[PDB]
């Protein structure tokens, strides 16, 4: 817990070489269960059987390593993403008389990694308006921001009045 | 009118019937509650000493059969070398149908000495008389034994104590022998070896070694041929050979257990009390004559020859008053004190008595019945438990009165006194206290701090996660014998301490503890009669399984919901493994400690410090509600030997070491309990549950720790006393604007008006280096309690987790309306 | 309070039974004003008047309660969401002062809850690409992620060059 | 409103747990701290007496081998002629594997007497019994010796004490010899020289000189031919030649160390305690019977013949209560007082006891365990250390109670009490005090000023630049045995008292004293991990060299910066000779006293009175930080004998003369220490360092001076107590507008609220002639301390440099809010 948290995206993707088995995790992670691995869009299981992977480097500031049991084919897509839960199950006593550096660093670092996972999703996997566009600066104005549920064969379309986004059916 | 008042705790806990006694000088020197704390003689209140686990009492000669009956264990201390600090804790325990002596030194079992001369059912009636270098084992029906240490800690021998010459007694004087006042005794000669003949059957085999006195002469009987003929050796010459029965004196041996050798004798028994006083051995309270003591020959402890009637010879003292005066305790204080069933016998210490026959002046000093618990000597006074065991009596000589004065030492603290069953003394090193300790039937322990010349006398009550059964000690050290529960896994032995039924609002309380505890055929009770009804269950120790027998199962699934009560007073749902399938079939309900992670002792409707679980029926429609016959939990009783220590702040502690994962093993005596861990630097790092296998996980890894159970100190000061000019404000409306807590060398304090208390910090932000343990703190903390306006409102000083604690006073700023 | 923060979404939704009034709040909250309640898409107000609700359970690990004044109709949709403003909830002196574990627990627990509310909206109420998709790992490449503002009757359509998303009028 | 209050100090230093006890009349008569001062019985506080260096304890028979183990030295006083003021200070010290007696008089070693009868490891167990004209040397395993002075100071003899007739004891009574109750003894005749024959093996060679009693006769055994035959001389005629074993008494010699002469005897040992009382010699606590004392024949101190049982003959007293009663000390106060392992034994002074056999009435007075430190008699009371050595007990007869009452004399000052290891008394001439002194394991000394009838009882704590190991004295004079450190030049022996690691802000404290003190393979610690980190080191005495062993050297130069802390609290840079070249290689770091000219004791984070140095890493980049295995300093331990005097205001003083350059030589016992110089007129002219060769420079040239070390007095009064009408103001906010310091015959005073104090002037401008020494001053000085508003704020009265100091009171003008 007495480690630094570097500014690194909590998601990495690789195009495997022929027979490659080792893939680097460039971001810190505190537990093996808090890392998700995909190969060609199929989530893998941690283990020793063929079609599974082993993982090391938990707690290291520089990340760890993913080792596939079965060597990957050429141009296989390997995706690694951190997925730590957002909670707090270890708390201090009411009147502590010993506060360790690891405990204090642990609480601050843990929340930084949580925020980095949220920001990695919104920076790489989500849509947004360009920061300079003239979106309404009052959040209560939901004209450009609130979406309706789509029915079958429907798309999002700003209505004729330009007052909100509505579901619109296309049968072409 | 705003008044500043203060309160110290020199008088301990005061009985509630004293709360209108503002005329006494004790109103600002006492406490409403003083629990798991003691009163120092400076007036401060210190957390009570903790205990260290030593061993579990087992029948070592029968495959370590666990002993679960407290009447089968009785310990005592024996100091062998005071300067080398060698004191043995000897435990008399059941060994089959007989007894054995377990000898402990340096918290280690040294050796075991067995004995077939005693029954396991006689253990509680065995008393000792510790000499300078040996211990005598006394029972009214068993000949005196001697336990003596050899050349090492593990070398001990138990032999029979054989007097050189037995004491003699004429039992016909108390009507316990044949009356010979009308007989005639004929002697063959007046000197040398003679034959004594009686006109009627008088002699028994116990007369061998007895004495015959008449006509100025004395003869020692050496053989008894029949009931009318005996052989004797003349010690002092007779003046004639014809002795009238009414002018003679025939005495048999005072101690004997032989009732079969012809002619048959009575079972006179053996002494059950004793003490070594100066150069004599005093033994008394035999089976046949309970109101008589015998002093040995001066300088010869094992000789009780009483043929002579002058000088340094052995002699007897008989205690009589109005009724029974059976000797309870022989006290080596001043000129010897005798506590009896009725009256206390002693002689004035001002009188110069050399303790010899015909120069002894024991008189009935005062009426004070005493029990068989041995009297304690401490702080220039004698303390002994009364005969009904509901009071502790203090005896001191008063020159102004010319006699010993007895008064209740529990005079101001009668409310906390149950029935007392043992006592001891302790004078701990480095602590400003002189302690008298006494365990009770209810499982608590009384603590009495006394400094009599300084008017210091404070009682307090000690409780543990278990039941105190005995306290041992003569001042140098203190041990306790404690009955505790452990988790026994898949087996079930104990019953729940509390059980209630409740309505959907969880306000009704219908006590059903007896029905759950009783066997199914003795009592049963219907439960969960309506939707959203509750079953509330509590226990002193944590449990992880229930075993339920139904006299009538539920007709359909009750859809049970389980919750447990955590340390914040919050009920949290958990999912057990329910093998009754909603009370539809007999079976068990089990859960793991991870399901009840936050479980902690708490209070529910004036019942304090229990582990609570509630079960709620969610089923809308069940035609036949279940009827429960008996509920058992997976805990069992054990009996432990523990040593008290002022360096410990937890109970039943043990030093352990955690591995790289924080795992700790070897805590089997604490299986199923909630324990705290304290580092060597003196920081409490948290609590955890020990599982049934004796393993638990702690926060600090690769660390040496002390692990034990919390006993929570509580200090409730006396009611506010701020006399104004209008008069005593004993019943006026009062409000506390400021509460000052004055503490020395303390950690983890919290104070205020319940339920919302204020924690007292012990960490200086800006002057603390991470990783270090801040030492115990001293200072004054000011708190706004936010209490009510009642004349008798309670403020509490307590501790959130185990640690050092000393409260030297409590101050207030009171708005007296 | 020194509670533990469990890993629970900061939003719950129910379909009411006939005449139901009590609805459970499974997530922790610290103030009554920071819990929003909707009934069929209309935000309710705390109080005792008809059409309002009462709330209990602030500061508790879980198990809060919402009590409607007017019993709900069958299949009424009740939505309960946590909305606590991001802010410092503590202040520490520069000079030598006192510290307790209660202070630290309050700060870290409230920040964890604030993060969970952001991540609850991200996970349940927002759109994202599947984590395994071959999106550009450099955020400066905005082809797939930057949206334009929509005019009347317009949809989001990737342009024919495949270089960015542009507003497209549907002839209808 | 403003209230005027005052405070005197006749109760000494008070325990912090008493600070809420405003009800007691001690709140304005005590002090929070009373260090290096004593409480006069008038209520004033005077600076503690200084000491004069006498000699260094060495093994004079082995080339003056320096003694560095305090257990190898034990001294005692012996008054030979009170009117001529001739008292000898005798030091028992190691001499090879044996002991020697160093006899001092007039601060000079007179002679040495060696002895091979004792081992060097038995020194601490040797007790003495001083008579009017000789001293008996007592040890439980060595026969008594006599140390008697010849015709001059230097003429002494150490001979063996041989009783005319040995005392006898029957060891079978305590089960320490063969039990003969079933045997039969046959006499050849009833008169004259006879032979005693036993039916079974009983006799040992130790029975020679013993007694055989039976049938009214007594015989003294003169030879033991075998285990069944012995020769005896009839002292009182027997009535027959056949004696039953159970009716007889056989006693061997009580004292014996011969276990080889056939038939082999047991090692009975010799007495270890004794006193001369009136016309008898009392010897007790032998090896075999620790709870027995023997009184010699009246008027014949060396005769213990106990053949007779009446008159002025020698006799024994046996002490028994409940448990071990081994005799600790025999006190000649009133009648004889016996402190034991458990109970105090004494007889009432009101009775008329002529101290003869069968006219002795010793009884157990009270439960008060004592240790082997000899009891002290002073101020109409008896003081003795308790068995656990954490309390001093006071014994005093109470006629109202009819017995001796024991209570803790340290009841109000428990906080400063460590484990006590010796004591003495002192009644200094011209000083209003009666002193009881006691040194402790931690190296401090307790001082107890008592005047019991006037309710004077004040404790204080004495500290030195070193560690007190023993205090010696019976009232006429007082000596101490002190362990001090000296600079040993190029060699290294001692470890640093304190060591810390710190961060660039110098606020963090990471204690690493144990790692520095341990050997490199026991423990090691990495240091100077980052740029601008610190190593803080402190020691009780000055040091001029470090010797460092690295488990891992630094990969590159750390660019060390060195600073020392001066008396103003200012860190000043100095440049040593660094042979480690920035912690890159094992080596030494040395500096001269000129580099550290302003070095003085100071406080760093609650650690007071140390010489501090800090080392700062300036290097920007080092790849591998050093790891230190052990650090040693160039100081070594020595043991000194010093005499306490109220005319001295410094420790370990010596009278010297400076030359025309101010150079002073011959101060080898103070090598490496900081010393002050005081002129004959009583003016302290300044301080300087003594180098390793015992030389120093003073300001005054061609002057006779006294040179010694400063011990700093400190007086902190009790918390402000100004009760108003609103109630006790124990916790109210208070501010001190005016502080009055009331002093008599004082110099160099300073007082106030830390850190900024105020100096009290002692020179009258306009009435002072240059070159004269202003005499000690009397008056009242008024100060505005500029303190805070806290209820428990501390005001200090101390001294800037050594000199006379007497504070008779402290006054305040307090604004009570």
């Amino acid at each position: 817990s007495n480690i630094k948290i570097n500014d690194v995206f909590q998601r990495i993707q690789y195009a495997a070489s022929a027979g490659q088995t080792q893939f680097t995790i460039p971001f810190p992670f505190f537990d093996n269960e808090y890392v998700l691995v995909w190969q060609n869009g199929v989530q893998l299981v941690m283990g020793g059987a063929p079609g599974q992977y082993g993982i090391s480097g938990a707690g290291s500031p520089s990340g760890g390593l993913i080792t596939l049991v079965t060597p990957a084919a050429l141009n296989d897509i390997i995706t690694i993403q951190g997925d730590m839960p957002i909670d707090r199950t270890s708390i201090y006593s009411a009147t502590i008389s010993n506060l360790t550096g690891s405990d204090l660093n642990g609480d601050f670092n843990r929340e930084v990694v949580m925020m980095k996972q949220i920001q990695t999703t919104q920076a790489l996997l989500q849509l947004q308006y360009a920061p300079w566009l003239e979106v309404s600066q009052d959040p209560d104005v939901t004209k450009d921001r609130y979406l309706p549920l789509l029915g079958s064969g429907q798309v999002w379309r700003m209505n004729d009045s330009g007052t909100g986004i509505e579901a619109y059916t296309i049968d072409e | 009118p705003i008044r500043s008042i203060s309160n110290t705790f020199n008088r301990g806990e005061l009985d509630p019937t004293l709360f209108a006694r503002d005329d006494l000088d004790i109103y600002d020197k006492g406490a409403r509650k003083l629990r798991n704390m003691i009163a120092l003689w400076t007036g401060a209140a210190r957390i009570a000493p903790g205990t260290i686990y030593i061993d579990m009492m087992v029948d070592r000669e029968n495959g370590n059969a666990v002993i679960q009956d407290p009447l089968m264990v009785k310990g005592f201390d024996f100091t062998y070398d005071a300067d080398a600090e060698i004191t043995y804790t000897i435990i008399i325990r059941k060994s089959g149908t007989n007894i054995a002596f377990d000898i402990y030194y340096a918290d280690t079992l040294q050796t075991t000495v067995t004995s077939t001369a005693y029954l396991a059912t006689q253990i509680q009636d065995i008393h000792v008389a510790a000499a300078h270098d040996r211990v005598l084992i006394l029972h009214e029906n068993v000949q005196i034994r001697q336990l003596k240490r050899g050349a090492s800690h593990s070398s001990w021998s138990l032999t029979t104590f054989n007097p050189r010459v037995y004491p003699t007694y004429d039992f016909s004087v108390i009507g316990e022998a044949i009356n010979y006042q009308s007989f005639t005794f004929t002697l063959s000669a007046t000197t040398g070896s003679i034959t004594i003949t009686s006109s009627s059957a008088v002699f028994t085999h116990n007369h061998v070694g007895g004495l015959f006195r008449s006509l100025g002469g004395t003869a020692r009987i050496t053989a008894v041929a029949s009931t009318t003929s005996a052989s004797a050796t003349v010690l002092d010459n007779f003046t004639g050979t014809s002795c009238a029965g009414n002018l003679s004196s025939l005495a048999e041996k005072l101690w004997n257990s032989d009732t079969t050798t012809a002619p048959v004798s009575a079972n006179r028994g053996w002494p059950a009390r004793g003490v070594f006083y100066l150069n004599r051995l005093i033994l008394g309270r035999s089976l046949a004559v309970k109101n008589l003591v015998n002093l040995s020959t001066a300088g010869v402890y094992d000789n009780f020859d009483d043929a002579d009637l002058d000088g340094l010879v052995a002699f007897s003292v008989t205690f009589n008053g109005k009724g029974e005066q059976s000797v309870q305790s022989i006290v080596a204080d001043d000129s010897i004190l005798f506590t009896t069933a009725n009256k206390l016998f002693a002689q004035s210490p001002l009188v110069e008595s050399p303790i010899t026959i015909n120069n002894v002046y024991f008189a009935p000093q005062s009426q004070s019945p005493a029990t068989s618990i041995e009297a304690a000597s401490i702080d220039n006074q004698t303390l002994f438990v009364s005969s009904d065991r509901t009071k502790v009596m203090q005896a001191m000589y008063s020159t102004a009165d010319g006699k010993y004065i007895t008064l209740p030492a529990t005079m101001l603290s009668n409310s906390i006194v149950d029935y007392i069953n043992s006592n001891g003394t302790w004078e701990p090193a480095g602590i400003s206290t002189r302690l008298y300790l006494a365990t009770q039937d209810n499982g608590t322990m009384l603590l009495y701090s006394t400094l009599q010349t300084q008017n210091v006398a404070g009682w307090s009550l000690r409780t543990t996660t278990g039941k105190f059964r005995q306290v041992i000690g003569e001042g140098r050290q203190s041990h306790v014998i404690v009955e505790r529960e452990i988790n026994i896994g898949a087996s079930f032995e104990q019953t729940l301490d509390y059980a209630y039924l409740s309505d959907p609002t969880f306000k009704a309380r219908y006590d059903v503890t007896e029905f759950f505890a009783s066997s199914p055929m003795t009592s049963a009770i219907g439960v969960l009669e309506n939707q959203n009804d509750y079953i509330l269950i509590g226990n002193q120790a944590p449990f992880t399984a229930l075993d339920i027998d139904f006299n009538l199962v539920a007709s359909s699934d009750c859809q049970l919901q389980f919750e447990y009560l955590d340390g914040n007073g919050f009920w949290d749902v958990f999912t057990p493994t329910d093998n009754t399938s909603g009370f539809t079939v007999d079976g068990t309900i089990t859960w793991t400690f991870d399901d009840v992670l936050n479980w902690a002792p708490y209070q529910v409707n004036a019942i304090e410090n229990q582990y609570w679980i509630r079960i709620k029926r969610l089923a809308e429609t069940v035609n036949t509600a279940p009827v429960i016959g008996q509920v058992l939990i997976n805990t069992g009783n054990r009996i432990y030997l523990e040593r008290q220590s002022f360096d410990e702040y937890m109970d039943s502690t043990q030093i352990v070491t955690s591995d790289s994962n924080g795992l700790v093993t070897g805590l089997t005596h604490l299986a199923g309990q909630q324990v705290y861990a304290i580092t060597e630097d003196g920081a409490t790092i948290g609590s955890s549950f020990v599982d049934a296998s004796g393993e638990t996980s702690v926060k600090n890894v690769n660390t040496t720790l002390t692990v034990g159970m919390q006993y929570k100190p509580e200090l409730i000061p006396m009611p506010l006393y701020a006399p104004t000019q209008m008069g005593d404000s004993l019943y006026a409306e009062k409000y506390v604007q400021d509460l000052y807590v004055d503490y020395v060398d303390s950690l983890y304090l919290q104070a205020g008006f319940r339920p919302q208390l204020t924690d007292i910090p012990n960490m200086h932000l800006g002057n603390y280096t991470l990783g270090q343990s801040v030492p115990p703190q001293t200072g004054i903390y000011r708190i706004c309690p936010r209490g009510d306006w009642e004349p008798r409102q309670e403020f509490v000083i307590t501790q959130s987790q185990p640690g050092p604690m000393t409260i030297i006073g409590v101050g207030y700023n009171v708005e007296v309306a």
